[PDB]
């Protein structure tokens, strides 16, 4: 016999694409300043062409959207920073004082007060750090801070994600599905769900739904850290309960925060009994791996970006304790959590870059949805799950676990009994 | 639109060889602003789809094959690519799996594929 | 914002081995901790950071984590290729100055 | 492949100034940064200065407030530490490593050079 | 090829084979940018259809399927001569598709043979 | 994508293919008409292709690089030895002796496919 | 035999097209909008394919790209329109020359120079208001490399022989996908920040044996030119007419420094290859342009924001076998025309910028005396051979790669 070529049968082969945003109407018509570039809106064309007899081997790991997403944010968020403008001579040897007005906070606001080219500002212990009543920023010399313009804000804003032609997106559907090995449904879309830039720790705010899964490059190793997205949503309401003065001060035009109007901290709130509730559903699923002894010991130290819960809320940024949702041991058979406001912050652990975050006025509150959490397996008696997150790929993952980007070749050959003339 | 085309080849991924075939011949057939810059992406995707579908045409066309569908070519098929019969190679076997074997050997076979129909030409 | 480490510490072949490092200043609990090993004539190579993370392409039989205030870094099965010198480090983010542990000795018996 | 590559070996009397060199090997700064640790013969290391060639910002040792100038060049790929007032108690090696990865986002310490070793003598 | 229109057919095989002042350039450009690709996708199609008739381009084909009574016919003369056929069209309108049908069968019972021998 | 432009006419021949695939080869304004000069240069480039590709399908080729015809080449159009065609007659040079023969040729090709349909 | 056609030949023919500027990666960094560094920014990726046994005849006179791009860069080239069609006294305050200050009302006192004004019949007026309803241009001049690449449809050849001196079968020819830093040296008389030759330096010229045409000569070794503008004014401003401050401190004039070993050798180098297009016997002399206007004239240049007319009589100050003061009015009739200004704004503070003198361009004088000797003189003012020095060895050839050719076969 012969070989004859046919051009169209399906075909795949594994391979990185650069892919391209995909936004909405509506959402990209409600973008006032930047609280987030114009993109791509997507006509609501899903094609989840369902394949019958289907099988194709996912991996999250080694997924490159996550390497792709990630980079998109960054080169993003460095915009948002561009055309803002520089706080270089901003610092000079203050002259805050412990004043306290009202206690809750219990003087974490200081009452700052700098010879300018002489006005005073608030700003509490974080963004501030004493020197030798003499202070000064945290790292403004031998540093580099930046300030974000008033004007933006920081809310989220969905984006899908598709791929160009001749590259298809493969989503699995299975119900059952750790991230690893074949998927047996494997539908085909070119443009993917609504994926959400969350950026938060390890507690996962407002982010895709799941049964309550586990999701491990490798549980045997400690190294890795454990992804578990939950199966029903946690209400979080978080709230910072002291209305923000903004003064803006020509030096350009700093904006320091004045007195608050009448103080409280802020503080976040978790209904204890569904939490317990979700949790026993998390240590359930968790002894499928290992009864044993399961416990839960808080962040065991770090940067104040992992020790602690760090999330966005309204364009203010929070760190709060978790030792109020991470303190128990489970055998086989509201609640408040103390926080803290930082306006000069460094995310993605960058080294002397930073932003520093411009006031919000009033009492800020929001609501969100905690679907996800990321715990770190400690080095027989007990595995005590340790809140850890830090590198902020792992959030992305929790949404891209699954989809993956491969090479269409519609050429092929067979050796079909046939000859030419 | 072309780029509903390629996936459209993927429609049926899981079928057999010879369903294919047929399927094959059945597959033969300030907003304003902003809306200025979505016309670029979604003008510059589409005729990014155009050469894909060109290259692979051209490449068709360097084998003896002009532009058709389901070509045929007289070059034969060694036993030394995956020595198995034609029974079962076009019914209980996947496209998928078909390839996979043979991408070890895709490189050769279209190198084979160029003098095939290069000696043929000359000497006709 | 000051590093202590024992300053030896040898193991039998085929056996685990901790080391500790602990660090005054409540800034150490606010700040990461590395660990890098060090062949006593060759430059350093990172051994474990972010307190548990190890680095593409390094030994599984290496692992630490942090306890309260102080840190420790974990050796499973110790050969006659592990001894070296074992560095801490502790990134203060706020002050933006490296500290490195004094450096504590290594050695297989043998 | 990567590497940061280093100048040789310095000899240098007390009381005058060093400098030391490191070059890229296949790359440009992009948002990487650069740091310099010294390691007296015999002894722990210890920390020297650090510089982000994409801002231009730094920072030094306490120890060495004042004695240390770190440069950068963007053009091709070369960070140069000027340390001056040299002693006995500068006489160390002196390796240049890398920080970070492709975003920048880390802080460890993970690529290093060969060492330039600088010897002061009288 | 529109220009030609309005010519009788054996006149128009012959011509076949022959054949912000930035704002309204940037928006006006990409409606002529957007009909140029139109062009060129459009083209494909209809060569895709070529194609499985067996004629792959060649503009003046030919097939071997005969022109039934059934449809609307008359001397071929003087479809050639005299009858301008922009409304032939018009004849041949709701016999497009199964003509297109028989078109289609012919190529493949011919490949078919083809094939066997 | 020239390569040996001035090479043997024979080995012109063997390289046709030229490696196979290789052979096809304020600031929201300011970066929109930028995208239109890009995306105006690669239809231009797709357009100019094709309508050598329909050209050549004109004649009984329809894309096949090298092409036997049916057409017996006259001897008038400043013939020399067959050898030396291929032994040192380089392709440019070899345009230049031909020159106003092509527009001949091409007349010559398109009345032969049509006497062949 | 029979005919056979062939797709994809390598045959190209000489043709001419509106190519598409692919400027660098640094438009948008000094992108202050510059008419140089204006944004098609495509990356300039150079991929030089050689040939092999193939020559191909240039002409860089009667070419295509050569007044291709000079109308490209008079699109950049074209804010506030003032045309001030609606009493001065001579100032010395700290004495070469003296400026002046004309006190006027607008709907004050404006400094200007002796060339940008002209009396009326003391009072004096804008050269170029009774003229034309002249259009001072924007207050907001860099020139940047544009390494102009062929649309799929065209390639670009260059000349990798250097001994091409203008016309005639170059050598070796290597192809170009993307030409090497073309840039918009915008300057008469002389080259600034040109292409260095390496090899003696050539000279070059459409009919060289005849006076009707300039001379194009290239040079090895650059020369530093500077000049200085320290001076500080203000700006005075619906109705925006845009006038010059009083003068803070002396009433200075600016003024320029030239070489003498350098340009010494370089004439020599010249003389030597004019004695080898000439004989052994004739004698060359240099003298001034004996005509021309102040653009003509004067050696105009771009330094530090600013156009001077630099004075080149000393140059051309030789016969064979220290610095030049340079004369600047606030008028730019840069491109030859009557009704542009480009009002540039006076740069606060010396400049002192760095130059790069690459090649002259030299006029015959006539032919009164026979084989004694000739005069050679400065020239310009038709800024096209200007940019003919920079693509002398570059053209584009339209690709058509269909080809036919007999031989014996069927089908
Ligand atoms: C998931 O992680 C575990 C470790 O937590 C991996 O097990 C490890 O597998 C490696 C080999 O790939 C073992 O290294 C070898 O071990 C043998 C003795 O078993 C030794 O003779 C060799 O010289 C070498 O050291 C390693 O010891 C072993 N560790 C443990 C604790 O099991 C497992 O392979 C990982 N699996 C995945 C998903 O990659
Ligand atoms: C996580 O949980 C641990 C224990 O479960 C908490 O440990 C407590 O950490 C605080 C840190 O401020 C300790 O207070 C400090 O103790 C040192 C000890 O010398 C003292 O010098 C300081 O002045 C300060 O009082 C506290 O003692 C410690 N608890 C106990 C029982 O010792 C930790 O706070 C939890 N949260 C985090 C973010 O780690
Ligand atoms: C995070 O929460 C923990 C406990 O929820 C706080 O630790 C307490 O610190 C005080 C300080 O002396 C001790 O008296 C308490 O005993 C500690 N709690 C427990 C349960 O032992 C910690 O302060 C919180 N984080 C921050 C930054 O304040
Ligand atoms: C820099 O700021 C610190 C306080 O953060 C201060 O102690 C120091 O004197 C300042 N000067 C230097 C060394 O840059
Ligand atoms: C060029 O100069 C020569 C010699 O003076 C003259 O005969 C010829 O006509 C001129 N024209 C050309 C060829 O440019």
């Amino acid at each position: 016999l012969w070989v004859t070529v046919y051009y169209g049968v399906p075909v795949w082969k594994d391979a990185e694409t650069t892919l391209f945003c995909a936004s909405d109407a509506k959402a990209y018509e409600t973008k006032k300043h930047n609280v987030w570039h114009a993109c791509v809106p997507t006509d609501p064309n899903p094609q989840e062409i369902h394949l019958e007899n289907v099988t194709e081997e996912f991996n999250m790991w080694k997924n490159n959207m996550v390497e792709q997403m990630h980079t998109d944010i960054i080169s993003l968020w460095d915009q948002s920073l561009k055309p803002c403008v520089k706080l270089t001579p901003l610092c000079v040897t203050l002259q805050c004082t412990n004043v306290t007005n009202n206690i809750t906070m219990r003087g974490e606001l200081k009452n700052c007060s700098f010879n300018m080219t002489k006005v005073y500002s608030l700003f509490y212990r974080l963004d501030v750090v004493q020197i030798n009543k003499e202070y000064r920023l945290i790292n403004c010399n031998t540093s580099a801070i930046t300030q974000a313009c008033p004007k933006v804000s920081f809310e989220p804003i969905p984006i899908h994600y598709c791929a160009p032609a001749g590259f298809a997106i493969l989503k699995c559907k299975d119900k059952k599905f750790n991230g690893t090995g074949p998927c047996p449904s494997v539908s085909t879309v070119q443009c993917t769900h609504g994926i959400k830039p969350v950026v938060s720790t390890q507690l996962l705010l407002n982010g895709s739904l799941a049964e309550v899964m586990i999701r491990s490059e490798n549980i045997t190793n400690n190294a890795k850290n454990i992804l578990v997205q939950f199966n029903t949503p946690v209400q979080i309401n978080c709230t910072r309960p002291n209305n923000n003065t903004r003064k803006s001060i020509r030096i350009q035009a700093f904006y320091a925060t004045g007195d608050i109007i009448g103080i409280r901290q802020a503080h976040c709130n978790v209904s204890k009994a569904t939490w317990n509730e979700t949790l026993g559903k998390v240590v359930k699923q968790l002894r499928k791996h290992f009864n044993t002894i399961i416990r839960f010991a808080n962040s065991s130290g770090g940067d104040l970006e992992v020790t602690t819960h760090s999330f966005n809320c309204g364009g203010e940024f929070f760190y709060c304790n978790t030792s109020g949702l991470f303190n128990s041991t489970w055998i086989s058979n509201s609640i408040t959590l103390p926080c803290r406001i930082k306006q000069i912050i460094n995310m993605w652990q960058r080294i002397g870059q930073a932003m520093y975050a411009p006031p919000i006025q009033g009492v800020i509150r929001c609501v969100s949805n905690i679907t996800g959490l990321i715990l770190t397996r400690d080095g027989s008696t007990t595995e005590t799950f340790r809140p850890g997150g830090g590198d902020m790929r792992d959030n992305w993952r929790s949404e891209l676990y699954k989809y993956k980007v491969v090479k269409i070749e519609p050429l092929g050959v067979a050796p079909t009994r046939c000859k030419r003339r | 639109g072309i780029g509903a085309v390629f996936l459209g080849f993927l429609g049926a991924a899981g079928s057999t060889m010879g369903a294919a075939s047929m399927t094959l011949t059945v597959q033969a057939r300030q907003h304003l602003l902003k809306l200025t810059v979505w016309g670029i992406k979604q003008l510059q995707a589409r005729v990014l789809a155009v050469e894909r579908y060109l290259r692979d045409q051209q490449l068709l066309g360097i084998w003896g094959c002009s532009g058709k569908l389901i070509c045929c070519t007289n070059v034969p098929w060694n036993s030394s690519w995956s020595n198995r019969n034609l029974s079962e190679i076009w019914d209980n076997m996947t496209w998928l799996q078909w390839d996979k074997e043979i991408s070890n050997y895709t490189q050769i076979i279209y190198g084979l594929l160029e003098e095939s129909q290069n000696q043929q030409e000359k000497n006709e | 914002s000051a590093l202590t480490q024992p300053p030896s510490v040898s193991g039998a072949p085929g056996e685990r081995v901790t080391i500790s490092c602990s660090g005054s200043g409540s800034n150490f609990e606010y700040s990461f901790v590395y660990w890098y090993q060090q062949v006593p004539g060759m430059a350093p190579k990172l051994l474990i950071y972010d307190n548990y993370k190890r680095p593409s392409g390094v030994s599984d039989r290496f692992s630490g984590s942090r306890s309260g205030t102080s840190a420790s870094l974990t050796i499973t099965g110790l050969q006659t290729e592990d001894e070296s010198d074992y560095y801490c480090q502790s990134y203060d983010s706020s002050l933006t100055y490296w500290v490195f542990g004094g450096g504590t000795r290594l050695t297989v018996l043998g | 492949q990567v590497q940061l590559v280093q100048s040789g070996a310095e000899v240098k009397k007390p009381g005058a100034s060093v400098k030391v060199s490191c070059k890229a090997s296949g790359f440009t700064f992009g948002r990487y940064s650069f740091t310099w640790v010294r390691q007296a013969p015999g002894q722990g290391l210890e920390w020297v200065g650090v510089i982000v060639p994409l801002v231009g910002v730094t920072n030094s040792a306490k120890k060495f407030q004042g004695r240390v100038t770190i440069t950068a060049d963007t053009s091709t790929n070369t960070v140069y530490m000027d340390l001056s007032s040299l002693r006995s108690e500068d006489t160390a090696v002196y390796y240049c490593a890398r920080v970070g990865d492709r975003f920048g986002s880390g802080y460890a310490m993970d690529v290093w050079g060969r060492g330039a070793l600088v010897t002061v003598s009288s």
